[PDB]
């Protein structure tokens, strides 16, 4: 006894979410294999989720000047919403996906010149400055300035929000909101220069990505 | 087979009651590298209608954040809904009101807003049920609550007049007795006094005022009036425990969910 | 001497009705307090103690065919997908078509669950073209209608030939949210951000032409069932829902 | 410090008499509360926990002889086969003379069992002839007079002979209805459909004519006893039954 | 139940199992009852058993 | 290797006398049982060849 | 005969707000008198007793 097969009419085959089923099916044919470069005119590791969706990305550049009272707030900003920007690479993995589950990494780096003297604050703010005081800021996670022995400081935060993943069409209130404000005042004589610059490095840690849309 | 039709084929059994309960939680991947087979079948064969859904490849979405479960009857009907009400206009006005889970009965007399539902999602229905009424009012007046089954004499049904019964008849059926200044409220149960097997609601007919009625809730009082007050009472109902469902029934449409 | 002394908390005579445990009755008119057996012999042994008998059953959401005289990717019909989609009716009797899924959701405040579509057509054997079941994410109220067929393909998706000896295509909709618990809004009349209803639109694309012979006709009939699978509600209500006319 | 507070729950102040466990009295009147034992010395130890005692005894329900001047096939008494069944009454005292069945069932709703008619007859030893006591199962309100006597031989019956030295044939009936719950439709004063008194009704046809000697009469009595096996009734009412003069 | 169409044409029926009467039951959720439905692609015989559903 | 199984189209079933034979079969479903009944309303045997 | 008797003490309808344990209530709106548990994930673990 013998027996001619034939094709198989039902598959299921494709993508992770793209999905199809079909009536009418044939056999994939594959020739070769996927080769490998053992002279490597690359040496890097190649484009991953891992190293380019974190990875630090400066959101905005203002300047600490003399003339600034006490309790002057220098930043007023959205850390998420600066990352949401033409000109980055994490523009490249959110545009397709909308929801988001992020926490945030902050490096602030200052450069004051030595014959000046005084201090910043830099805290981390869930929501607004609605009602909080601004002299009982260091109960938040924050990292001051100092024209006398540091910096850089560091400032890692969890995702703290009323719900668990992010809309980026329609927020309902900003998740963090980064704050500087002049702790002490920049004085100088006569001759020390009259400005000196800031620098805000952010980045995502521990990303999640689900629901993928068709829109923009 | 005990009647003798045979067939050439093999039917199972179709539509499996209860096939989950309605917690997330566990009880890796659902599915992922491996293929779907659920992606595409056939549904005109109920035996390949069996194949369990699914067209991504997925994961489990985890446990659920709320303690309690809001997915069986016995804890979603046990919050009480609305029955009827009435009013009061002379002296010793004994009130009679049934229970007919017709939805033939548009409210008021009949069934209202949640009742109306629940009582034609399923075929027939054995059990009993829950009553807590509310007195809210004029002060001073003398009053009494009894039972009365089906297949015997009572007054008018939703018909507010004197009541042609008596003490003997009434006292004799099962009865409580308050005043409306002590508590003003009564929670008491529905026992199943029913000589058939079990009432149906959607009916058409002469079997729909027939086979439907189980109970009777009817209030006579007194030490009426006083100084000019209103004077109404509500009625609500609520499943409990002892009883059953049978037979899973298309829902009401759009045009019969109505409130009062 | 008798020494038996409660003083009276509070909550004294209030009517509690949010659980059942102080809604239940004190007493019983039965007499000598009878109690009730299950009698699974006229019954048939259906025994319903659970709402996913009448959710995960296929009952009829809508309707749309296929015609012939369309161009390459035109939008057919938009579906918000949502437990809460019904839009048949019927003339004679007077009564506006019911799914058995909206009716055990229509009754809460939230929601939250897979749903699972199925397409089934009725094409003769010698039709032919095929579709795209594009999922969207997002609200109910977008400018949903200027999307490109290309771009839909970021999106995930399902291909389907519509020839063939199987019709129903199970397609299942993923909880692509940002709010765990999904508000029944329906209840209100005022638009509001923030409280949405569907968590994704379905748009069944043009994605080839009908090809067909000359003695049948020119459409091809898709039907919309509607199921769930791990469906979870909580915060009960009472809403008559309103017809969807999209 | 003193904690002992309870809220108070609902059905305050209500009086429950749907049964005893809240109808039963919270104190007593009796000094150092006593308690009451049993004597059965002059009672002559017969103790009645029980209506059985009443329904099963065999009670005089109606009354018909058997004359000699009738045809072969006719109807002498069709009978309701119920336990509501009496109609003997007395002219002095001024009485209406009730079974004990019928009493111990006309305080329910409801009722369900077997009934056992017992037809003594008093004949001398000369009669002869035979009887048929056919059961036409149904309601209680057909046109029952129109059956022919070899149609009664299709229902279940019994055969018996007049001339013997035994009278009493102890005819028993069987539950033969639609419904397993049988209502008291006699509280009510309008017919309906649906609710019926009698699971059947009993016709003694003249099977045969009598055949006699000349010095004694030409009729043969019959009575009629009313007991019942397998009795059962709930849902208690009180009704006081009429006298039912077929 | 048997039916007989020609593969020239097309579309399908339903035959559900009603207990008492269709009074006020949904047409578009008629698949919660035992059914079984008709297509002019694939077969043309069903069959449907059910119990006894009755009030007595 | 999956395999799809489909509809028998032959199918033997029926009664004592009237037999059938189809082309075009369907699965038969079948749910619950037949029922019986504890509290006899009816306490003597069926109607049956021997009784009747 | 039941012989079920308490004299009513003092303090009868009096709202004690001092400490917790007369200020709790006596039931709940909830239907099963269901429970809330602890969800440890989007807080960020900070939980303050103290």
């Amino acid at each position: 006894e013998q027996m001619i097969q034939s094709v198989d009419r039902t598959a299921v085959t494709g993508a992770s979410y793209f999905t199809s089923v079909d009536q009418s099916s044939v056999h994939t044919a594959e020739v070769g294999s996927h080769q490998i470069e053992p002279l490597k005119t690359s040496v890097d590791k190649p484009g991953s989720k891992k190293t380019q969706g974190e990875k630090f990305f400066l959101i905005h550049s203002a300047r600490w000047l003399t003339t600034h009272a006490l309790f002057h707030e220098v930043a007023k900003l959205d850390v998420v919403k600066l990352l949401y920007n033409e000109q980055f690479a994490v523009q490249g993995l959110l545009r397709y996906h909308t929801y988001a589950r992020f926490g945030i990494e902050i490096q602030v780096q200052i450069n004051p010149t030595p014959f000046q003297q005084g201090g910043l604050i830099c805290a981390m703010v869930p929501g607004d400055q609605s009602y909080g005081s601004i002299a009982s800021l260091t109960v938040y996670p924050h990292g001051l300035l100092n024209c006398n022995i540091n910096n850089v400081v560091r400032i890692k935060v969890p995702f703290i929000y009323t719900r668990g993943a992010y809309h980026f069409k329609d927020p309902q209130y900003p998740v963090w909101e980064l704050t500087i404000r002049v702790w002490s005042e920049l004085n100088i004589g006569t001759g020390t220069s009259a400005y000196t610059s800031l620098n805000v490095l952010a980045r995502f840690t521990d990303l999640e990505l689900h629901g993928l849309t068709p829109l923009s | 087979d005990d009647s003798g039709g045979f067939s050439t084929t093999v039917s199972t059994e179709q539509n499996v009651p209860d096939p989950q309960v309605g917690i997330t939680t566990m009880r890796m991947d659902v599915s992922g590298v491996q293929a779907p087979v659920g992606a595409i079948t056939t549904i005109e064969d109920p035996v390949l209608a069996k194949k369990v859904p699914e067209t991504f490849p997925e994961l489990k979405p985890g446990e659920s954040r709320h303690t309690s479960d809001h997915m069986s009857i016995y804890k979603f009907m046990g919050r009480s809904h609305f029955l009827c009400t009435f009013t009061f206009n002379s002296n010793n006005k004994e009130y009679t009101f049934p229970i007919t889970l017709s939805s033939t009965s548009n409210p008021p007399h009949g069934l209202p807003s949640t009742l109306r539902w629940f009582f034609n999602l399923f075929q027939l229905y054995r059990g009993p049920l829950d009553l807590t009424i509310i007195i809210t009012g004029a002060t001073d007046v003398d009053g009494m609550a009894w039972f009365t089954p089906v297949g015997l004499a009572v007054d008018t049904p939703w018909v507010e007049k004197e009541s042609a019964l008596q003490i003997d008849y009434k006292t004799a059926l099962g009865a409580v007795r308050f005043n409306t200044r002590r508590t003003g409220n009564i929670q008491i149960r529905l026992p199943w006094y029913s000589y058939l097997y079990a009432v149906s609601g959607a009916l058409d007919g002469l079997g729909d005022k027939t086979d439907s009625t189980f109970g009777l809730v009817s209030i006579q009082i007194a030490n009426y009036n006083h100084s000019d007050e209103y004077l109404s009472f509500s009625c609500y109902l609520s499943v409990t425990e002892q009883s059953e469902f049978y037979f899973p029934r298309a829902p009401l449409n759009s045009n019969a969910m109505l409130s009062t | 001497m008798m020494r038996n002394e409660t003083r009276v908390s509070t909550t004294e005579n209030v009517v509690n009705l949010s659980n059942y445990e102080d809604a239940r009755a004190k007493m019983s008119f039965a007499l000598d307090q009878e109690d009730w057996k299950s009698d699974p012999s006229q019954g048939g042994g259906i025994k319903i103690t659970h709402f996913t008998t009448w959710t995960s059953i296929p009952t009829l959401a809508a309707q749309f065919p296929f015609n012939a005289s369309d161009s390459v990717g035109q939008q057919i019909k938009v579906i918000p997908v949502d437990p809460y989609f019904f839009q048949m009716t019927n003339t004679n009797p007077d009564q506006k078509c019911i799914t058995a899924l909206a009716s055990i959701c229509q009754m809460f405040c939230f929601w939250r669950g897979d749903l699972v579509f199925d397409f089934q057509v009725f094409p003769t054997k010698y039709h032919s073209g095929r579709l795209l079941f594009c999922f969207v994410p997002g609200n109910e109220l977008i400018d949903v209608t200027g999307i490109t067929l290309k771009q839909a393909t970021t999106a995930p998706c399902a291909v389907m030939d519509i020839a063939g000896v199987q019709s129903t295509l199970r397609f299942r909709v993923p909880w692509i949210s940002d709010t765990p618990y999904r508000v029944n809004r329906y209840t209100k009349e005022a638009h509001q951000k923030g409280e949405y209803t569907a968590i994704g639109k379905l748009i069944v694309y043009c994605y080839n032409r009908l090809t067909s012979p000359s003695n049948v006709a020119h459409h091809v009939r898709v039907n919309v069932y509607l199921s769930a699978i791990n469906l979870e509600c909580f915060a009960p209500l009472y809403h008559a829902m309103d017809v969807t006319t999209q």
